[PDB]
């Protein structure tokens, strides 16, 4: 079968970006021993280990949605995958407020338009686990006490 | 007044002005700076779920246990409100 890739942006503290630009667009194997990237089993935590120096990652849930398009002639372009993660390296805390590009910032609190996101609904599907384990249920609705 | 060529008029500068703002907005490489509170529902109220289980060995506790998310209420309460007309 085939799974869909998936790709997400990393992003780095600004002299361990230019490090491994540059040792991106120079292309030997040495900057495969460079790089790693040790994902925690939190899901949302990890280290990117740039020349063995470790920083701290935290892989965030970004506004908009992006898409990654390739080309072969520039003129036509086909979606190769739907990015919405980044791995900063230096939950509420988990959710990314600005996009990548310069125009988006604060996006999620200005350019977007407060229908709703999500949570409530695993919380009720708690509660209905919980309430068969009643034979008898008091409810009240209820004042300022 | 008419709606014939004024509808179809302000209709279409108010396209072209939006078109207008959305372009400039979106081009902006300027850097940016880093709502109505609903009430507990229409009712201003909560739910609330006292209950009974029984123990290991021998025992009747009973757990009482409030819902004060509006959100968790909806979705509880029209379960029942089905289930009840599922009869």
């Amino acid at each position: 079968p085939h799974e869909l890739e998936s790709q997400f942006i990393l992003r780095l503290p600004p002299e361990y970006a230019s490090t491994v630009r540059r040792a991106v667009q120079s292309g030997h194997v040495n900057l495969k021993d460079r790089l790693t990237i040790e994902l925690h089993p939190d899901g949302r935590h990890g280290i990117v280990r740039v020349d063995r120096v470790p920083l701290a990652s935290k892989l965030v849930d970004l506004p908009c949605v992006m898409e990654s398009l390739k080309t072969i002639d520039k003129k036509t372009f086909y979606k190769t995958a739907d990015i919405c993660q980044m791995l900063v390296s230096t939950e509420k805390k988990f959710i990314w407020n600005h996009g990548i590009t310069l125009p988006l910032k604060n996006v999620r609190k200005r350019r977007f338009r407060k229908t709703a996101k999500k949570d409530v609904e695993k919380e009720v599907k708690r509660l209905l686990s919980t309430d068969a384990e009643a034979v008898s249920t008091r409810w009240e609705i209820i004042a300022e006490d | 007044r008419f709606s014939v060529a004024e509808h179809q008029e302000r209709y279409k500068e108010e396209c072209q002005r939006i078109f207008d703002l959305q372009n400039k907005v979106l081009s902006s490489t300027e850097v940016l700076s880093t709502v109505t509170s609903l009430n507990s529902s229409a009712t201003g109220r909560c739910l609330k779920i006292y209950r009974t289980f029984r123990d290991e060995e021998g025992k009747e506790y009973v757990r009482c246990e409030t819902v004060r998310k509006p959100a968790v209420i909806d979705a509880y309460v029209r379960i029942r409100t089905t289930k009840d007309e599922e009869f």
